[PDB]
């Protein structure tokens, strides 16, 4: 640092609160930290430095005058009717290019007015019966209790019983 | 969603096995038909349609691309099977498959979408202010839910098909041939618990009823078949249920039927 | 308004779906001794239905293994596929689900260029709209 | 600055695959959790 | 004052208050005559619910509200900040004291200079 | 600092002859910095408000209001008060300027050549 | 918790310590001073063990990648003053 | 809730039109002279509501005044909204030319009723006046103005002088009946407001806050020539909609003649086939139908 | 949010709560903290005798640590510590900004012409510099004596009349003495030529060190 | 030509923070803000007026299944609890903006074998209950999976989630709704394993049972060190009010 | 072994690029929050803080006109006002009101070391009559003297910043009129309930000043003359009393 | 290495004008103000 008694002194530094110094990772792989990974973030360039360094902070907490609207995540939909198998006419959206009115094949009724007649095939199309499921194959142990409620299972004593089976 | 049974199995339910001497029980089913169209969009809705997808718009992810392809097109990387770029093109011939353009060239010439409003629906007051008018059209309105009320050729008031509860037998399983039996397993109906929805105690009969929500899918409602002698039926909104009240059974019941009521509206 | 057509189709649901739903809580608020109401079933209903995704590029993100229980699918209402927009909450959009995979490696450039089309991910997409699509009986 | 770090991720993904699938090759059995980015499925390549 | 100094305060954290003024003095000549203490670390005894050096240790709140509320024209608040960091430092010793001597019979044996 | 105000009262000739034309300002500075209407949560406790002109930190605005309840304290600058205790630090600081040292710097109508842009 | 590792401390007060050391050293004369004071030497081992005496396991406590990086909505709802994610290391 | 109504076509359909006039009168008397009066009411509706065929049906409800002080808006809404559930109708859009307006904005605008009402068409009915809005914006200000205190009371003193030497006036009545009421209760001038300009019990008939938040689909019909209810105020608060405007009546009361009749409701049919969900449906899909075949007549 | 992300609700914000300071916690009003505050051309080297004024290896972090005292014991992690202290940037300049060194009138340096060399501008900050404290040398040898305000301020009156002895505070003259006119040659009413206090020529020096 | 794919591709996936629009107006921004209180406002009524049906119909399931158990149906209880999987058939519809057509088919008969076929789902649903089935150890009986299985599959997600939520917490961090909506959809997994946690513990302990349901404040308590707590939702103050001058944005002001 | 181990050195030699979903979290982005950007804002402001610690107003275009010259940009009356609360011993108000008080003081070199034992006991409020004026004058348009405020009668609002608060601010322009001095104590009862005096109290015949401490005695003295010193300056190195503006006695 | 066609630049003090300005990458040995280092003559937008 140069003082008054210099033989040769500087005109006046620059007040650092103008161009600020950011505090980023250095180059060097010895004097960056340990979790820093090599940031591949793959972005559309931006140009201008006031929307670049924005991306830097993290602000969907703080207070906006607008409405809180989930933004910068849903891409852009277009919508588009979507002429359902039986004329049932929805209305969905996607974010391509899709265009007017999508004729619609292979729909939910349509896949279940196959497996049906596909069921015809086999004849069980009809229907298992559970009153007239006299059909009594069960046993009843103790330390036994359901899955498919595993995050609100109970164990108890419970009977045991096969699942129904549908051929297709 | 109301996804597919992907790989869930399905438990079924089984005939008890130890006879716990069953009581005075019947077992009712509150069946209901899905709404066939959506909830009719109030028009402050349709003014916050012009907010959101406003909003949803000039915040795109994208601001300025027009659409996935409009994005991709800018690279001159595609997105479509073909590799189209311009994209006016690809909403001409969306599909590769020219055969899907034939299908479409006589739907937008012949096709009407149907009419929301059923004529069933344009209610006429010179029928008459009377107790409730005779309300059979299952097509009646495709907004809201449509319950069955039903009265016997008994004492005229109105009840929900019901029958008693056999030995062995579950609830559900009674809830079960409850409708199969009383339309002649010519229903496609469903049962949505394997428990009851409600439940209330008789001084007349001391009778303990399960209520049980089931949806109409298929089938004809033959109703002279039913087992409490029905008079007619009625397929009425969780609404207008309020309009049977005064011939209806049981005021205990009936607010007890509108309580596990489901409505399109929740505007009650 | 595909939303305020989703929201006033969720209720509809919500109330069908806790119907088969509130038996098993009853067992299991039974012997927690805890209260099942509004303010119980409510906070069952959060954690079914909202599912935030996350960036799917994180691999952890991709690897969330509790909404899809035997369970998560029965009381779990309807509300994404009555707009992408919930559907982008909950999953991600049709097409960043197969970008993000790729971009993630669990799926090579050329699996993803072929199979992520405008078609494919239009059939595709209306499959789960639908809820008719494959299934892997034997889960490798 | 960024495009010399956008560019450089796609050599550097093909210098990673490449000669993985080689030091898959050499017989090295490599799980999908010993190696750098645990996402990859070999198989899928 | 007082613990930076690290005097040996022998005083058991039970005595009277009156029994920590040989120490608070040491520090407080050329403010008040010895025999003066004696009479502000007595009416503090009388008139506050504090008597051991404990207490004051430990109710440093409830002493003061008495000396605001009932002091403040005899007793200069100059000695009960001074009766605070003497008793926060008795006690304190009293502490690694009763330790010392506590680890002494189960086997760490350390002589006078530790 | 940049004083200047909304509504500027500039001369023009129409059909030849001089009447006034209330200039709104206001577009003229949006034109000069495209930051402001970019703003997300963090702008107005950024460092530099608009990487052109880093130079720039405050727009002080001076239009006449008729408004009761004035501005909130977060856009007026507190001018009432002793703004210090021990010392007005400007006597402080009116210690150290010389008596020869700019206050103003008026434009120059004709200059006399092309580096005189302004006198102080 | 490792004496290999050492700080240098400048504490400002040059008469703060002088006018301790003075008496320090005047009271160990007359054999009044006792022996445990912090500044002992060979007592530090034992001195943070009669005030914190599970401060190894306060040190030695491994975090969960969970409560190292406190929720940060509870930083915008304000609950925590502000978060520091990287000030994960007990220095004691 | 009276019985008495007007049902216009034979239908009644699920969502109809609700016209709403003045209070027609107070029930206090049997129900069959006030039916007599709102029976001419419907004279000036029984004719436009006939060009405009109704696919839907058309009502109209009569309104009571009260007995009492607060009784007088809260009533009618609880009265409306009550006659919308005697008929098995949410969302009905509304018309109105008196009383029967503010009722429709003292429901759109407050809660527990903001779904009862659809829509709202304005006749002739001025919900707000320059005076009243432009002396409020001021009534908020001096209301801090005379809390805060560094405020100079010689630029207070002029705010209130100069906000009671321009007082609010009483809304305009577009009629001759509820000219009571308008002077009567809803805003009257001796109760309205105490501490005489300065705070203003809005609490009877709405706060004008709330009328700066009804946002469901507002619409004014205007005669062309001198009219009540200026458009120039009213597109500031209800958002920048022009109120079409009948380019054939002279004033109101013009508006029902016949040579407005086919008009006045070939505009307002344009407003319910805005919301009738199967009207703007088959706008839209021959809309995508309009749409696509621009795509095949350039496949080529 | 059990609404399927559907987010209709609530979407406007509830603004957040304040978080309050309590007025009476704050320190007592400093006048040390009053002084350096601003910002200006410096204080002195904090040393006349160079004991215990601050090293040259050091002088880069400091600012306000003034102050008696990280967000631990220490450690200093290496890192914004050698990542900071020298960055890729900070290196290769030759002007590092103004930090605690007592270099020129940096308060100077700013309001004079750039047009000057520079070893001809240190020589004219100073003779600015040099004058601004006559200046307030007069004000306190003026006002302590009562006396309103003279400057120049001659060498008779200067030493005031033996340097009065002041006469062993400071008070105004009334206001019956106070008047714009400064000069003693314009007080009373010798020549009252005016000249410049120092001459400004827009030349470089001609010798670099380097 | 398939990384130059990609590499446009990764382009579609980031997502910035991007500004406010330039063409906002505190004229235009309030009436947004105007329209989304008149809303909530609108839909209040219609969600106060639902879940005081679920207060109604969770009333008369419960009361309901406790029925049950007074008239002596124990052992129906326990196959009426049960939890019913199948789910509503294909054959159920969902509603759309118009009604079915009467007898319409795709396109009128004009119909594609393409278009129609049967296609794939991304991705591969693998589910918390896969390690136990479709797994090694083939469970016979699957959905009544031994009670140890479950204390240890449960201590799986605990011992996963916990790691799960780790980098999702440094990896991917987000604030604001969405924050506040990924913590209590964690939170919420966190406590539901928890309180299966707690019955396997209630339940193989047959000592905790007893003073587990002696009183109140124990369970309280003891529901406190189990993490399992009672989530409050944030009251909508949507009240008319005038914010505090220092609650403003923390960004210029709009024009 | 040795070669596996070092493809598995090898491995480690590997590139790893990992697409991000945005930047790493702690060191390139960072999160913000509204107490990380937040104007201060005092939970009581009797010292007046505002005119002293001054900040920056934050935002980038500040409104500063010619008029805002005149207002006197005091603080905004805070409700329930310290003047007008009793000092009782139970008052919860009080007991807040009590050491705040005694917090400001400390804070202002006043408690420990000019007023060593201040025993707080009454609710004093030395209202001034003021004006909000901006500077001493005459009255503009009326080409008159402003003719000087009345003794304060009630304390209100309006009077509230020309009180004698915890170290306030008040432009000497209102000051210039003597004080008017209000002040409320609870100390004197007849007993300790008051109660088994039998009518004592009563026999106390001047019993708004029948105890030994209740004729009050207001003097007003400042410290500062003639300049504002450093306490720890003036603390120690100088023995000058006070300069003594006003004192009435039997109050 | 060539990462940079361009020939550098950076904004650095420039310690005459006290001004943060540019600064263009050139060779170390060479006048650094010869007669290409005018620049042409231009009349402000300022003045009449």
């Amino acid at each position: 640092v140069l003082n008054k008694w210099a033989a040769v002194t500087k005109s006046a530094p620059p007040a650092a609160g103008l161009r600020p110094l950011a505090r980023t990772v250095s180059p060097n792989p010895k004097l960056r930290p340990a979790d820093y990974k090599v940031p591949y973030v793959l972005r559309t360039f931006i140009k201008d430095r006031h929307s670049s360094e924005m991306q830097h902070i993290e602000n969907r907490g703080m207070y906006r005058e607008e409405l809180a609207i989930e933004r910068s995540r849903f891409p852009r939909m277009q919508k588009t009717l979507t002429i359902q198998t039986d004329g049932s006419l929805n209305e969905r959206e996607f974010e391509f290019a899709v265009p007017p009115v999508v004729m619609l094949f292979q729909d939910r009724l349509s896949a279940h007015r196959q497996r049906q007649v596909a069921l015809a095939k086999i004849g069980k199309l009809k229907r298992v019966k559970s009153w007239e499921t006299s059909v009594r194959g069960k046993e009843s142990l103790n330390p036994v209790c359901n899955a498919l409620v595993f995050p609100y299972c109970v164990p108890k004593k419970m009977l045991v019983r096969p699942r129904i089976v549908d051929p297709l | 969603t109301f996804h597919s049974q992907h790989r869930t199995p399905i438990i079924p339910q089984v005939h008890v096995h130890d006879e716990p001497t069953a009581q005075r029980i019947h077992v009712g089913y509150y069946l209901h038909r899905h709404p066939v169209v959506k909830h009719s969009p109030h028009p402050l809705e349709t003014e916050m349609g012009y907010l959101l997808e406003r909003e949803q718009q000039r915040y795109s992810r994208h601001e300025s691309a027009e659409s996935a392809t409009a994005f991709f097109a800018s690279r001159g990387q595609t997105i479509d099977i073909l590799g189209r770029t311009d994209p006016n093109q690809i909403k001409g011939n969306f599909f590769g498959l020219e055969l899907y353009q034939d299908a479409m060239k006589v739907v937008m010439q012949r096709y009407t979408p149907e009419k929301r409003l059923t004529s069933a629906d344009l209610w006429q007051p010179n029928a008459l202010g009377d107790a409730p008018p005779p309300r059979h059209t299952l097509h009646r309105k495709l907004d809201d839910f449509l319950y069955l009320i039903v009265q016997e050729g008994a004492t005229g008031k109105w009840t929900i098909p019901h029958t008693a509860r056999k030995d062995d037998e579950s609830l559900r399983m009674t809830a079960d041939r409850a409708i199969s039996s009383q339309n002649s397993e010519g229903l496609d109906c469903y049962v949505w618990s394997n428990a009851p929805q409600a439940t209330v105690f008789l001084k007349d009969d001391n009778t303990r009823l399960f209520i049980y929500a089931a949806t109409y899918l298929a089938g004809r409602p033959q109703f002279a078949s039913f087992e409490p002698k029905p008079k007619d039926h009625a397929w009425v909104t969780r609404h207008e249920l309020l309009q049977y009240s005064d011939t209806f059974k049981s005021a205990e019941l009936l607010k007890a039927l509108l309580d596990i009521s489901a409505d399109g509206t929740f505007e009650a | 308004m595909n939303d305020i057509y989703a929201r006033r189709l969720a209720q509809t649901s919500m109330f069908h779906q806790l119907m088969r739903s509130h038996g098993t809580l009853w067992a299991a608020t039974q012997v927690t001794k805890e209260k099942l109401n509004l303010a119980f079933v409510k906070e069952e209903m959060m954690r079914v239905n909202g599912r935030r995704a996350m960036p799917l590029l994180i691999g952890a993100a991709a690897n969330e293994n509790l909404n899809d229980t035997h369970f998560t699918h029965l009381t779990e209402h309807c509300a994404w596929t009555e707009s992408a927009r919930a559907f982008a909450v909950q999953r991600q959009t049709p097409l960043t689900q197969h970008i993000a995979s790729m971009g993630r490696m669990a799926e090579t450039i050329t699996q993803a260029k072929t199979a992520s089309t405008s078609q494919l991910l239009f059939n595709e997409h209306l499959a789960r709209i639908d809820g008719i699509s494959e299934f892997e009986e034997e889960p490798f | 600055h960024f495009k010399k770090v956008q560019d450089t991720f796609w050599s550097n993904r093909k210098v990673l695959v490449n000669r993985i699938k080689s030091m898959h090759n050499q017989g090295t059995l490599q799980s999908a959790k010993d190696l750098p980015i645990k996402t990859i499925n070999i198989k899928a390549f | 004052y007082y613990a930076e100094v690290g005097q040996a305060y022998e005083t058991p954290s039970h005595f009277p208050l009156s029994y920590t003024a040989p120490f608070i003095y040491q520090y407080t000549a050329q403010c008040w005559s010895r025999e003066d203490l004696q009479s502000y670390l007595e009416r503090i005894e009388q008139s506050s619910g504090l008597r051991t050096i404990a207490d004051a240790a430990s109710r440093r709140e409830a002493l003061y509200t008495w000396w605001h509320n009932a002091g403040m024209n005899v007793i200069p608040l100059g000695v009960l900040q001074h009766l605070e960091l003497v008793s926060r430092d008795i006690v304190a010793q009293n502490a690694r004291k009763s330790y010392r001597i506590e680890q002494h019979e189960r086997g760490i044996l350390r002589t006078p200079e530790m | 600092h940049l004083v200047a105000r909304e509504w500027i009262n500039v001369p023009e000739m129409k059909q030849g002859e001089l009447v006034e034309r209330n200039m709104h300002f206001w577009d003229t500075i949006y034109n000069v910095i495209p930051e402001l209407g970019l703003s997300y949560p963090g702008q107005k406790f950024q460092w530099v408000h608009s990487q052109e002109f880093y130079y720039l930190k405050k727009i002080i605005i001076t239009d006449h209001n008729m408004n009761l309840l004035g501005v909130t304290p977060m856009r007026k600058m507190l001018v009432w008060g002793p703004f210090s205790y021990y010392e007005q630090r400007l006597r402080r600081l009116s210690a150290l300027l010389h008596p020869d040292d700019p206050v103003l710097a008026l434009e120059d109508p004709n200059p006399a050549m092309e580096d005189k842009l302004h006198i102080t | 918790i490792n004496p290999s590792y050492k700080w240098l401390d400048v504490e400002p007060d040059i008469q703060k310590v002088y006018r301790s050391r003075c008496m320090r050293a005047a009271l160990q004369a007359r054999g009044k001073a006792s022996m445990m004071v912090a500044g002992n030497v060979h007592y530090r081992a034992e001195l943070d063990h009669v005030t914190e005496p599970h401060w190894r396991e306060r040190v030695m406590r491994v975090p969960k990648a969970t409560e190292r990086f406190q929720d940060p909505n509870y930083f915008t709802r304000g609950l925590v003053p502000s978060l520091r994610p990287l000030s994960r290391y007990s220095y004691e | 809730m009276p019985t008495t109504v007007l049902y216009h076509g034979d239908q009644l359909g699920p969502r109809p039109l609700v016209i709403l006039d003045h209070s027609v009168a107070r029930l206090e008397q049997s129900a069959t002279a006030v039916l007599d009066a709102c029976q001419e009411a419907a004279k000036r509706y029984e004719a436009m509501l006939s060009s405009l065929a109704w696919d839907h049906g058309a009502v109209f409800v009569p309104l009571q005044v009260s007995i009492g002080e607060i009784n007088v808006m809260e009533q009618s809404c609880r009265h409306v909204c009550a006659v919308l559930d005697a008929m098995d109708v949410q969302w009905s859009h509304v018309l109105a030319h008196s009383y029967g307006a503010l009722v429709a904005a003292r429901m759109a605008a407050s809660t527990a009723y903001p779904h009862r009402i659809g829509s709202l068409l304005l006749l002739d009915t001025p919900l707000v006046t320059e005076q009243l809005v432009r002396n409020t914006k001021q009534r908020e200000e001096i209301a801090k103005a005379k809390k805060d205190v560094n405020v100079p009371p010689a630029e207070l003193s002029f705010a209130i002088e100069s906000l009671r030497s321009a007082l609010e006036t009483t809304l305009p009545y577009p009629a001759a009946v509820d000219k009571s009421l308008y002077e009567d209760h809803l805003f009257s001038s001796a109760s309205v407001f105490r501490e005489k300009g300065l705070v203003r019990d809005e609490h009877r008939y709405v706060p004008v806050r709330h009328l700066a938040q009804v946002h469901h689909p507002l619409q004014l019909l205007v005669p062309v020539k001198q009219p009540i209810t200026d458009v120039a105020i009213h597109r500031e608060f209800f958002g920048l909609r022009r109120p079409a405007v009948i380019k054939t009546a002279d004033n109101h009361e013009d508006l029902f003649s016949a040579k407005c009749a086919d008009e006045v409701a070939d505009v307002v049919r344009a407003w319910m086939q805005r919301f009738e969900p199967d009207v703007v449906m088959k706008r839209r899909f021959e809309k995508a139908a309009k749409e696509m075949v621009q795509l095949m007549g350039s496949s080529a | 949010m059990l609404y399927g992300g559907s987010r209709v609700q609530y979407l406007v914000q509830p603004p957040f709560t304040l978080h309050k300071i309590r007025s009476e916690n704050l320190p007592p009003p400093s006048l040390y903290a009053e002084r350096h505050d601003l910002g200006l051309e410096m204080q002195l080297p904090r040393d006349m005798h160079v004991y215990n004024s601050i090293n040259m290896a050091i002088q880069r972090q400091v600012g306000g640590d003034s102050s008696t005292l990280g967000g631990h014991a220490d450690g200093f992690d290496m890192g914004a510590f050698f990542t900071e202290q020298h960055h890729p940037e900070r290196h290769h300049n030759s002007s590092l900004p103004y930090a605690k060194h007592d270099t020129n009138n940096v308060l100077a340096m700013r309001l004079f012409p750039v047009n000057v060399g520079v070893r001809a501008r240190t020589e004219a900050i100073r003779i600015r510099t040099d004058d601004c404290l006559q200046r307030l040398r007069d004000a306190d040898l003026c006002a302590k004596m009562r006396l309103p305000l003279e400057h120049p301020l001659p060498l008779s009156r200067r030493s005031q009349y033996a340097a009065i002895h002041r006469v062993r505070a400071a008070a105004h003259p009334p206001p019956s003495e106070l008047s714009i006119v400064t000069r003693p040659v314009d007080r009373l009413g010798a020549s009252q030529r005016w000249l410049p206090l120092q001459t400004l020529k827009p030349m470089g020096h001609n010798w670099s060190a380097a | 030509n398939e990384e130059k794919w990609a590499q446009a591709a990764m382009e579609y996936i980031h997502e910035k923070n991007h500004v406010n629009d330039a063409r906002k107006r505190q004229q235009d921004v309030d009436q947004e803000r105007s329209i989304a209180n008149a809303y909530d406002r609108y839909s209040a009524v219609s969600e106060a007026k639902f879940d005081e049906r679920l207060s109604r119909l969770i009333a008369r399931m419960s009361e309901a299944l406790e029925e049950m158990r007074n008239l002596g149906l124990e052992e129906a209880l326990e196959e009426a609890v049960l939890l019913n999987s199948e789910q509503p058939p294909g054959h159920y519809r969902r509603p759309s903006l118009t009604p079915p057509l009467a007898g319409y088919e795709p396109g009128f008969g004009l119909d594609v074998p393409q278009l129609r076929s049967q296609q794939a789902e991304y991705p591969p649903l693998r589910r918390p209950t896969d390690w136990l089935e479709f797994g090694e150890g083939g469970a016979d009986d699957f959905p009544y999976v031994d009670t140890h299985k479950i204390e240890d599959l449960t201590a799986k997600h605990e011992a996963q989630l916990e790691e799960q939520h780790g980098v999702l917490r440094e990896a991917a961090p987000l604030t604001g709704v969405e924050g506040e909506g990924w913590e209590a959809y964690v939170a919420l997994h966190r406590k539901a394993l928890a309180r299966q946690h707690l019955i396997m513990d209630l339940h193989n302990d047959p000592e905790l049972r007893d003073k587990y349901n002696a009183d109140e404040a124990f369970r309280a308590a003891e529901w406190e060190r189990r993490g399992m707590g009672a989530l409050s939702i944030e009251a909508p103050l949507e009240r008319d009010l005038e914010l505090h001058y220092a609650q403003v944005p923390a960004y210029e002001a709009f024009r | 072994q040795r070669e596996r181990d070092r493809k598995a050195r090898q491995i480690e030699k590997l590139p790893r690029p990992e697409a991000l979903h945005d930047f790493q979290y702690p060191y390139e982005k960072t999160i913000l929050s509204d107490s990380m950007f937040e104007y201060p804002v005092y939970e009581t402001e009797l010292d007046t803080p505002q005119l002293f610690n001054l900040t920056p107003p934050p935002d980038f275009f500040i409104y500063w006109n010619a008029t805002d010259f005149d207002r006197t940009a005091y603080p905004p009356v805070p409700e329930d006002d310290h003047r007008v609360l009793v000092p009782s011993s139970q008052s919860p108000r009080w007991i807040e009101h009590r050491a705040r008080l005694l917090q400001y003081l400390r804070k202002h070199e006043i408690m420990p070391h000019y007023v060593p034992h201040i025993h707080a006991n009454v609710n004093l409020s030395v209202v001034f009559p003021g004006q909000y004026n901006t500077r001493a004058r005459l009255t503009d348009e009326n080409g008159d003297k402003i003719p000087p405020p009345p003794a304060q009668t009630k304390m209100t609002p309006r009077n509230f910043w020309f009180t004698a608060h915890c170290g306030n601010y008040m432009e000497l322009t209102d000051v210039q009129q003597p004080p008017s001095v209000f002040f409320f104590e609870e100390a004197p009862a007849a007993a300790s309930a008051a109660s088994d005096a039998g009518e004592a109290g009563d026999a106390a015949n001047k019993q708004s000043s029948h105890a030994a401490v209740n004729y009050y005695t207001f003097v007003m003295l400042s410290p500062d003359y003639p300049y504002r010193v450093p306490l720890l300056q003036d603390r120690h190195k100088a023995d000058r009393g006070f300069f003594l503006n006003y004192m009435v006695a039997n109050l | 290495l060539d990462a940079t066609g361009r020939k550098l630049q950076k904004t650095m003090w420039d310690p005459v004008l006290q001004r943060y300005t540019l600064m263009k990458e050139t060779k170390v040995r060479g006048p650094f103000l010869t007669k290409s280092n005018i620049a042409r003559k231009v009349d402000f937008p300022v003045g009449a």
